[PDB]
RNA sequence: AAAAAAAAAAAAAAAAAAAAAAAAAAAAAA
């Protein structure tokens, strides 16, 4: 009630709200809308460190926006029968894709988060840092 | 460091029978799919 | 005869009651109280008591909140009380571990679930 | 016509600018226990506490006592440990 | 207060393969294994198997052992690189074809005029050049290999001065893709060595900080 | 123009039939147990050992580069900035068998 | 000038998050 102390008591939305571009200042250098890609042939292990990555997001305050998984690319591999010359035969794969978005950094976290994302690197899995423009 | 995430199963609620492989690209190099085929290996040419 | 406190319903959980069952669970000890609405802590049974912290093993396990529930048992029979309320929150109601502290009470002899007012 | 606040107001701690980096209480239940910790202090606006008769409130108490048993500290918290 | 300007490069390996497992991450390893074929639904090869294993007896009263063979006899007739390309000649310290399974770092041997330094590379950068243009220039021109090297920032590792004068020594990281190196057997001592031994062969105190900031794995 | 992996196929519906027993002694429940609680601790053991790592890491991060802004101001105006080489950052994980 | 009060209140292990192991050395090493 305007007039009292306590006017504003029970005021809070400006507490919760619910209602893109890199910053490079060359000093403070705040690069953004990064892209990781987790590229790999198998789930679990996808799954695995896509879930190592965003945890490890979590813990070190660079704050995590979208973690989704891209379209499976299905492969049709020919072989070369030998009997047969010309003649081909078929076995089947399946590339599974994650991808973890950071909306900031800066220069030292960078250096920091590299070192840590390839060290700790599975095997059979390959890795990529992108910009936040891809067409789905 | 390499072995951090490597140690997994596969968490959907309904899935096949994941058999171990072992996968040649073109390297010499060698992988491990998980993989429904009991088959102990494949290669790419 | 006496009187409750009706009301709030706003609010939660319903501050109408006599007696209340608070059962406050750390991440390492089970503490579980007997509170009037006074606010003040009538009766109580906590982990960090070196009585029980003694004789088991495990602070935080199913075991220990069982445990806990059957010395606020006797403790409430040793009071006197044979009635408190108990308002568990929906996921916590589901859980063992208030399950079996309300077996430990029930069996205990006291009673949840106050009896009603005389003429309220 | 707009007052002025008598010491704490409740909220103003904590900084809007920048909501986003701040932690949160994703809980229900961390919320309610920090809620009954404000609910325990001395609040400088009408409470439920003054009205409701937490009879008395602070009393200095005169004490007839036993005096206390007298035992040792660092003593009794290396048995404990060890038992 | 004159400032001697030494730009320096910490030079990293990647691992090329990877390492065997702790006895508890195999016990948890075939764990895993047990579980995960626990809750397995079917298999095409185990409906195949188990079907035609019933089949087979109720055409007998009134395949998969095949697949099985076959994959047996095809992985055993293959034959894979060795594990060790180190071990086996344990010897070379200088091999950059030596450790496999860790991150490798490159040292070298001088002795200078009033000096002996045991050289993880350093490189001297003028006012005008920029730490990064020194550190990239001064690693193609001193181990006269072809180096493709992706380094990561514009930004430094860590930072050692020695003050007689006053001087800074500016250690950087490369991570290095794929290297080419000519006259393998040029006199100038380059020692591609693993972190334990990064313990060892380090003198200095400048030095002894850089596998401070060394990734141990 | 979003589709997910993530659906339970068609494939999967009645073949349910092949794996329904599963049962343990209190023998490999125990040693199943012994081995997770044991995991626990290890794995904490490892995440605790990772951050001060790469605490510490970022600790010669601190001493280095307030040394090079003491030094050299023209140094903490050069490097602070985060170059274009960093743009499409790839790198491949280790394998089984080396080529 | 001694676990991330005289024993307590982040962390880790059942579509990605989110929500049923522990503690200065013999008042007088910043």
């Amino acid at each position: 009630y305007r007039s009292k102390p306590t006017h504003g008591i029970g005021r809070y939305k400006h507490l919760v709200k619910a209602q893109v571009r890199p910053i490079n200042l060359g000093t403070d250098y705040e690069y953004g809308v990064l892209n990781i890609h987790l590229i790999a042939y198998d789930m679990a292990l996808a799954e695995s460190y896509a879930q190592y990555v965003h945890n490890l997001c979590n813990h070190l305050a660079i704050k995590v926006e979208e973690s989704y998984a891209m379209p499976t690319k299905t492969m049709e591999v020919l072989q070369l029968q030998e009997q047969g010359s010309k003649m081909f035969l078929d076995a089947v794969l399946t590339t599974h894709e994650r991808v973890v978005q950071i909306s900031g950094l800066s220069a030292t976290f960078a250096e920091i988060f590299l070192e840590i994302i390839h060290s700790n690197l599975p095997e059979g899995v390959k890795l990529s840092v992108r910009e936040h423009t891809e067409e789905d | 460091d390499c072995n951090r995430a490597l140690l997994t199963r596969l968490h959907r609620q309904t899935y096949a029978r994941l058999y171990p492989v072992l996968l040649v690209k073109q390297d010499g190099s060698t992988i491990h799919i998980r993989y429904r085929e009991p088959r102990r290996m494949l290669t790419m040419p | 005869v006496a009187r409750k406190e009706r009301g709030w319903g706003t609010v939660w959980p319903s501050r109408e009651f006599w007696h209340r069952l608070r059962v406050i669970r750390t991440q390492h000890h089970i503490e579980a109280l007997v509170e009037h609405r006074n606010g003040q802590v009538v009766v109580s049974a906590s982990t960090r008591e070196w009585a029980i912290k003694k004789h088991l093993y495990s602070t935080r396990n199913v075991v220990a909140c069982e445990s806990v529930g059957r010395v606020l048992a006797e403790r409430c029979l040793e009071a006197g009380i044979n009635f408190m309320v108990y308002h568990p929150t929906p996921w916590e109601a589901a859980s063992d571990s208030i399950k079996r502290l309300q077996h430990a009470m029930t069996e205990g002899g006291v009673v949840l679930r106050e009896p009603r007012r005389i003429y309220e | 016509r707009r007052a002025a606040p008598l010491g704490p107001m409740p909220n103003e701690d904590i900084d809007v600018s920048d909501l986003e980096r701040l932690k949160k209480y994703r809980s229900f239940d961390r919320y309610r226990r920090r809620a009954e910790q404000e609910a325990r202090k001395p609040h400088w606006w009408r409470t439920y506490r003054e009205h409701f008769g937490e009879e008395s409130g602070p009393k200095d108490r005169v004490d007839i006592g036993l005096p206390p048993p007298k035992v040792s500290r660092t003593q009794q918290l290396l048995e404990r440990k060890q038992a | 207060s004159p400032w001697r300007l030494l730009g320096a490069l910490c030079l990293q390996r990647p691992p090329l393969v990877t390492k065997p497992l702790t006895p508890l991450q195999e016990e948890m390893a075939d764990l895993l294994q047990q579980i995960e074929i626990e809750r397995s639904l079917y298999s095409d090869h185990e409906l195949r198997a188990l079907d035609e294993a019933q089949q087979l007896a109720k055409k007998k009263s009134d395949l998969a052992q095949d697949l099985e063979d076959m994959w047996e006899q095809k992985f055993l007739h293959f034959k894979l690189g060795a594990r060790l390309t180190e071990a086996d000649k344990k010897d070379d310290r200088t091999s950059l074809h030596r450790k496999l399974d860790r991150n490798l770092i490159l040292l070298v041997r001088e002795k200078l005029g009033d000096q002996d330094i045991w050289m993880l590379p350093q490189s001297d950068w003028q006012p005008g050049e920029t730490l990064r243009q020194t550190a990239e220039r001064t690693l193609a021109t001193l181990s006269e290999n072809n180096m493709e090297a992706k380094f990561l920032g514009n930004a430094p590792c860590g930072h050692y001065k020695f003050k007689f004068l006053g001087a800074k020594v500016f250690f950087f990281k490369a991570l290095l893709l794929t290297g080419d190196f000519s006259q393998a057997g040029k006199k100038g001592h380059h020692v591609w060595v693993s972190k334990e031994e990064l313990g060892d062969y380090l003198k200095p105190k400048y030095l002894a900080q850089v596998r401070r900031f060394l990734l141990d794995l | 123009i979003p589709i997910e992996d993530f659906i339970t196929p068609v494939k999967f519906l009645n073949k349910e039939r092949q794996r329904p027993p599963v049962e343990l002694p209190f023998e490999e429940s125990e040693r199943r147990a012994l081995l997770l609680k044991r995991w626990s601790l290890y794995k904490q053991r490892e995440h605790e050992m990772e951050r001060s790592a790469i605490r510490s890491l970022l600790e010669a991060q601190e001493e280095a580069l307030q040394e090079l802004r003491l030094s050299s101001p023209e140094l903490h105006a050069e490097a602070t900035k985060r170059d274009p080489s960093l743009f499409p950052f790839e790198r491949q994980g280790p394998d089984y068998t080396p080529p």
